């Protein structure tokens, strides 16, 4: 039986320690702002 | 927020729950006394700490009269 | 089957070799003593300040 | 109540208030965006998860919490976090006495000079000029409005003109 | 009254030198006028949207189009005095970045770890 | 220890001047405390009950010095052993 | 400096004549504390300023606490247990100073302290690691409860009777000795 | 001004909707300060002029709760002025409207404590307990 | 100097050569082996490198049209989690310290060696002046009975010289009681089952 | 009394720091308010990275 809803993200170490969860979340978030991979945008509204 | 929630009022006795608060003294309006010590303590640890002399002295039922508040009727027995 | 991948990627100047990275420097008791003592100092200090204002 | 409404025909559920509340989150990603001063539960609780384990671990003595050694202060003193980055177009093939840095907004003019002295070893800095520029906002191809982090533009005036050369 | 000193409500001098929002490192004895309480919530917004109109004809704090974050200001490090424009009452709040160097095997360390 | 139990109020000193300038100082549950040394002994109901108490403590120590206290306790122990 | 084993104090009770008590110090097991105590007994105040120096300082620099047990008191004296004094900044019993800073610390000296015999001198401190000028002379037979707490830096070689003399002073309701117990003069016997 | 087409007034309609931190600050007692009643009714030892540490003091003592101290011992005769912050400590620490759902359904009337407004779960068995408690009675 | 400015920029980008992707990052256990000084040093290496990379990323973002995208972007990810791991390790060590410290401090407190006015505390029995007496009993006695029986006869007070009376069961006999009552419940169950199974045949 | 009050001060602080603020462990509105549809998920986090 699940201890979190199926649609929740997995934010945790591989050990299961929640020690860093806020760093992990912060990282994921700054990453959703500006993904490092991101190729050329085809949008007319462009960061520069 | 409340560090150290105060214990139930009259809870001096081992195997039977305290009288309802507000009858001993306090805020009126519930008909049953409750204490988490007497509940959490396993039944066997209640019986282990007692005897069939003491048990029958605190099993005692004063029906309409109330002990702690003399001359009036006991509140639990009253409808409200 | 295994997940074998590009092993063709490497950056020697900027990469630490394994014999370098796996050297144990952690002696824990000494630095543990230092840490613990310098926690102790602050805890005591605030406690005696509490004693003061009491 | 000159006349009582018929309330007996309704089951008990609270209707939504017609001047309905808008959601508290801030949707405006523009220039004029306001930081919300109001503090919810979640802030403090996430603090409490971040600093010590609040759900599980027992809280440390107050004397520790209020001291320099307490972990978020300890880790900040001995493991600092700043992205101090340089606009290359200032230092590219032109000689320029005034390179231009992007800086986290929580740094002072003094802290930048300390940064450049002790880390990068840049020992001659006449002074620093500081702008606060709101982070770069862009829409992607689905039209998702995104905003890169806010930054501080520091024009850093040196003694010796500095260039970084590009081999063509 | 006000916990924060009175020079950040009306200025240290006639031209309103020291008024605005001031954030404090919360290890420091001195205190700022940034308070997130409900009763203080109007006036902090009152600074962020209006700013203040000083009688000297100059609008203090936010006069522009970009409202300042009171939350990410660098910490309040002192108090203004008329002689030397800013007295640093607390030096321990300025971050001194210090990095240990050329110790042991540290020179051989490199930012990434190689493969097998 | 008792002086520490009476309520202290934080207000002006001159309004305190004002209220016993009038008769207002004793009214609304306020009263003023002047430490005395000796009291009025007649019609003092605290006094009488506690000096009665002193009387029975005196006759109690008369009973103790005589030794019946010993005998009473010993016969209590005796009847406890007998039961 | 080992041969600095002795420092002495002249103790006066109120209007009584000063009587000498002579300490014996243990510099080897605890160098820091003893080094503190000795120099507090010596006390070079020998810097005499000038007219232009008065105009230059304009603070009167002798207005700081001058680091000498002279004109210092025994603020806390209790019967059968011990006698404590030596605060420099004020004679009222709080507020330590040391020669090094406000308060020093010597962790490896504190662990090694044992209080067993009477007439034993140790630093009066609030915590195991804040140590000032304040000292206490232990009059009781055995105090074994101060071990990881205090630091024992010396004993009373001469003038035990002085201790027992100033221990019998009555205590007024203020909590201090009713007769003012003052340290008239100090010196190191080198 | 909240009425405009501007974005400042657009934020203020939204940002002002989130709920502030709530703690129950239960009222100060400036004129009866429980922490100074430790020194009440104590005999003096006249050598040292300190208080006599009476061992009978600590069983007659009435523990007065508060927020920034854990509990404060007070002599019993003086307990009667503190009757309200005994009722604020035993109270649930919120507005009762937030926790009101404990009241309305039936199962939560029987399982929760309502004495002087403390909504707190009574002791209640797990299912395996219930099964093995009903099984060894052979019912 | 200007040499300090070159570390912000990419060396092989400067020479226009393709940047290579590094092998990997610092894992947790590799960092667990390292001491604190090493940790903060490689922290500063990661810091300088990270700053360099950020500058590059922003430069490519800056001219998107001419420059294209940033070559070998996967470095950022690496370096970030590298830092994360360092944090992890440090956190662990700190909390260990903290725990230790706590249990030392508290055992100081229960010794009671702190006093605000600088000095030693009074000795532990100087103030107590009380004596506790241990009584054994075969049966149970109500404590008021004990209080009247063991109360001082010469003391005139409602307590009669007795501070308090506390009754206990030793944990041996307590364990005995719970074991015995478990056996009793199983007994009732078994006699019930014996009666219930053999009722029909009989 | 001084020492005891200091001690009670300390543990009062740590318990009020333990027990406040009180946020429930779980309520159905977490799963209720965190459910978004597929269009909103795609329109929340999409990048060029997937298609490239
Ligand atoms: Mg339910």
């Amino acid at each position: 039986q699940r201890k979190l809803p199926k649609h929740f993200p997995v934010v945790q170490a591989s050990d299961g320690s929640s020690l860093l969860r806020e760093e992990t979340i912060a990282c994921m978030e700054r990453e959703r702002r500006l993904p490092h991979n991101m190729g050329k945008l085809y949008s007319y509204h462009r960061p520069y | 927020v409340a560090p150290w929630v105060p214990p139930p009022r009259h809870d001096i006795k081992v195997t039977m729950p305290p009288p309802p608060g507000g009858e001993v003294g306090g805020r009126f309006g519930v008909s049953q006394g409750y204490s988490d010590r007497l509940a959490r303590t396993p039944y066997w640890k209640r019986m282990a700490l007692s005897t069939y002399k003491l048990r029958m002295m605190e099993n005692a039922t004063r029906y309409p009269m109330s002990e702690h508040r003399p001359g009036e009727y006991d509140i639990r027995y009253l409808p409200t | 089957p295994p997940v074998n991948d590009e092993l063709e990627v490497g950056d020697p100047l900027k990469d630490t070799p394994i014999q370098d990275a796996d050297e144990a420097t952690y002696d824990r008791e000494a630095e543990q003593a230092v840490l613990v003592d310098k926690r102790l100092e602050a805890m005591e200090e605030h406690f005696v300040q509490s004693l003061k204002q009491s | 109540i000159h006349k009582g409404w018929r309330t007996w025909e309704y089951q008990h559920t609270r209707p939504d208030p017609r001047p309905f509340p808008d959601p508290p989150v801030n949707d405006y990603f523009g220039r004029s965006r306001i930081w919300n001063p109001i503090a919810c539960k979640l802030g403090y609780v996430r603090k409490k998860a971040d600093e010590w384990g609040w759900p599980n671990k027992p809280p440390p003595p107050t004397g520790l919490r209020h001291s320099q050694e307490f972990f978020p202060f300890f880790f900040e003193r001995y493991f600092p976090d700043a992205e101090v980055r340089l606009l290359l177009d200032s230092v590219l093939n032109n000689e320029t006495k005034r390179p231009v840095f992007q800086i986290p907004c929580s740094m002072s003019k003094v802290e930048l000079v300390n940064y450049l002295k002790n880390i990068y070893g840049i020992d001659n800095v006449v002074r620093v000029e500081v702008r606060n520029r709101r982070g770069r906002r862009y829409k992607n191809e689905v039209g998702e409005i995104k905003m890169m982090d806010d930054y501080k533009v520091a024009v850093v005036e040196l003694d010796t003109p500095v260039s970084v050369e590009l081999k063509q | 009254k006000n916990s924060w000193p009175e020079w950040m409500d009306n200025g240290a001098d006639g031209t309103g030198y020291g008024i605005g929002l001031h954030r404090t490192h919360p290890l420091s004895r001195l205190r700022g006028n940034l308070k997130r309480s409900p009763s203080h919530v109007p006036r902090v917004l009152g600074m962020m949207i209006q700013g203040v109109w000083h009688k000297s004809g100059v609008k203090l704090y936010f006069r522009g189009g970009k409202p300042p974050n009171p939350s990410v200001h660098p910490y309040l490090t002192g108090e203004p005095c008329p002689l030397y424009g800013w007295k640093v009452t607390d030096e321990s709040v300025i971050r001194q970045f210090n990095m240990p160097s050329i110790d042991g095997t540290n020179f051989r360390y490199k930012p990434y770890v190689a493969l097998q | 220890g008792f002086v520490h139990a009476l309520p202290h109020d934080t207000r002006d000193a001159l309004l305190q001047e004002w209220e016993r300038m009038h008769h207002l100082d004793w009214q609304f549950g306020k009263a003023v405390y002047t430490p005395r040394s000796k009291e009025n002994v007649r019609g003092n109901l605290t006094w009488l009950r506690e000096d009665r108490h002193y009387d029975q403590r005196m006759k109690f120590m008369q009973e103790v010095e005589s030794g019946e206290a010993r005998a009473k306790h010993m016969k209590l122990i005796a009847e406890a052993a007998g039961n | 400096m080992r041969i600095s084993e002795r420092a002495f104090m002249d103790i006066a009770i109120g209007t009584k004549a000063p009587r000498r008590i002579v300490f014996k110090l243990f510099p080897r097991k605890c160098p820091s504390a003893v080094k503190n105590f000795i120099e507090l007994c010596s006390g070079n105040v020998s810097t005499d300023t000038y007219e232009s120096g008065n105009r230059d300082k304009l603070i009167s620099e002798s207005a700081l606490p001058q680091l000498t047990y002279k004109n210092s008191t025994f603020h806390r004296v209790e019967k059968g247990y011990l006698i404590q004094g030596g605060d420099i900044v004020t004679g009222r019993g709080t507020e330590q100073l040391s020669i090094y800073g406000g308060t020093f610390s010597a962790p490896e000296e504190v662990r090694a302290s044992v209080f067993d015999k009477p007439g034993l001198v140790g630093t009066a401190s609030s915590s195991p690691n804040a140590h000032g000028s304040q000292f206490f002379i232990l009059t009781a037979k055995e105090a074994n409860h101060l071990n990881g707490t205090c630091i024992c830096f010396g004993q009373v070689a001469d003038g035990l009777d002085v201790v027992q003399e100033i221990e019998q002073v009555p205590i007024d309701p203020s909590g201090f000795p009713s007769l003012k117990v003052s340290i008239v003069d100090c010196g190191v016997l080198e | 001004f909240k009425q405009g087409q501007g974005m400042f007034s657009h934020q203020l309609k939204r940002l002002l909707q989130k709920k502030s931190i709530h703690r129950y600050n239960w009222d100060p007692l400036p004129m009866y300060d429980p922490r100074k009643l430790v020194h009440a009714s104590r005999h003096m030892d006249v050598e040292t002029w300190r208080e006599v540490p009476d061992p009978h003091w600590d069983e007659r003592s009435y523990l007065v709760p508060d927020q920034m101290f854990y509990n404060i011992p007070v002599p019993p005769e003086y307990k009667d002025a503190y009757w309200w912050r005994e009722l604020q400590a035993r109270r649930v620490q919120c507005p009762v409207e937030w926790v009101s759902h404990r009241m309305y359904n039936k199962g939560d009337r029987q399982r929760y404590d309502f004495q002087d407004l403390a909504f707190r779960k009574k002791f209640e068995f797990s299912y395996e307990e219930v099964v093995k408690n009903a099984k060894d009675m052979r019912s | 100097s200007a040499a300090a400015f070159y570390e912000f920029v990419d060396n092989n980008f400067l020479n226009n050569k393709r940047p290579p992707v590094p092998g990997g990052s610092w894992t947790v256990e590799v960092l667990r082996n390292k001491s604190l000084a090493d940790l903060q040093h490689i922290w500063f290496l990661l810091l300088k490198e990270r700053n360099m990379l950020k500058s590059m990323k922003e430069h490519y973002l800056r001219h998107q049209e001419e420059l294209g995208a940033m070559p070998a972007p996967s470095r950022l990810k690496m370096i970030d989690e590298s830092m994360r791991n360092i944090k992890r390790v440090v956190k662990e060590r700190d909390e260990e310290a903290t725990a230790r410290a706590v249990e030392i401090f508290k055992e100081r407190l229960k010794r009671g060696i702190y006093r605000y006015p600088p000095g030693p505390p009074p000795p532990p029995g100087a103030h107590d002046k009380t004596s506790v007496v241990k009584v054994e009993l075969s049966c149970y006695v109500e404590e008021e009975r004990l209080r009247e029986l063991f109360g001082r006869y010469d003391v005139f007070e409602p307590h009669k010289g007795i501070v308090r009376v506390e009754l206990k069961l030793p944990d041996e006999v307590l364990k005995q009681k719970e074991e015995a009552e478990q056996l009793w419940t199983q007994y009732m169950a078994e006699c019930s089952d014996v009666k219930a199974y053999h009722q029909w045949s009989t | 009394p001084v020492y005891c009050e200091a001690l009670r001060r300390e543990r009062a602080r740590e318990e009020t720091l333990m027990k406040w603020p009180h946020v429930p462990e779980w309520k159905y509105e977490y799963s209720t308010y965190t459910r978004k549809h597929l269009a909103d998920i795609v329109q929340y986090n999409y990048t060029n990275v997937v298609d490239y």
